[PDB]
């Protein structure tokens, strides 16, 4: 199937029409989602089929074909952007400044953009164009709105 | 059977659209990997 570096729409047929259920990332012959959208299932590119190699269910995120690739962090000061790919509608960057998930065991990136739940799985970029981590896992506020982790995983 | 369809390259796009705050939240991790508000 199609092995190309970007970032892609993740779809099942086992609803009504093709409904998108997220969004992952394609790098180095690896393809990278968040574990909510999968479920660790197995997927189709054409004909080629994609294996699950990685998963955790408590960090939200699963590799196929290889290996976690993406080790690229947030570096506590600069904007970045949400290359935000949400259900029926194109890819488009919205830039922003991350605030903060404060946790017993350390301190996270969040971004504070509101998307369609099919999103989830969408990367957030640095300056250079490397994925910092993806969009999909956090919580909703005392507003209503929702605040997403910029959720990374560690590459071996 | 979930399939995938290509949807971008991964690129820094001068002159985006700038939007959302940046607060800084309280929050538990669950076993589960849901997160919660901490208050
Ligand atoms: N707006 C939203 C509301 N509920 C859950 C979500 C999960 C991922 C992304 C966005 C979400």
């Amino acid at each position: 199937g199609e092995t190309t570096d970007g970032v892609y729409r993740v779809m099942t047929r086992r609803l009504l029409g093709s409904t998108q259920v997220g969004v992952g990332v394609m790098q180095e012959g690896v393809f990278h989602t968040m574990w909510h959208v999968t479920k660790g299932a197995a997927l189709r590119s054409g004909e080629g089929r994609l294996d699950p190699y990685w998963g955790d269910v408590k960090q939200d995120l699963v590799s196929y074909c290889g290996p976690w690739k993406l080790d690229a962090a947030w570096d506590g000061l600069s904007e970045v952007q949400l290359l935000a790919v949400p259900p029926g509608e194109r890819a488009k960057n919205i830039q922003t400044l991350p605030g903060i998930f404060k946790t017993k065991d350390g301190d996270i990136g969040a971004v504070a953009l509101d998307y369609p739940a099919g999103t989830s799985g969408s990367p957030i970029l640095d300056k250079c164009g490397r994925v910092i981590g993806l969009y999909g896992n956090g919580v909703v506020i005392k507003n209503g709105s929702y605040v997403s982790a910029i959720t990374q995983g560690k590459r071996e | 059977d979930m399939y995938i369809e290509r949807a971008g390259d991964i690129t820094w796009e001068k002159d985006a659209e700038v939007t959302g705050n940046s607060p800084r939240l309280d929050v538990a991790l669950d076993e589960s990997g849901d997160f919660s508000l901490v208050e």
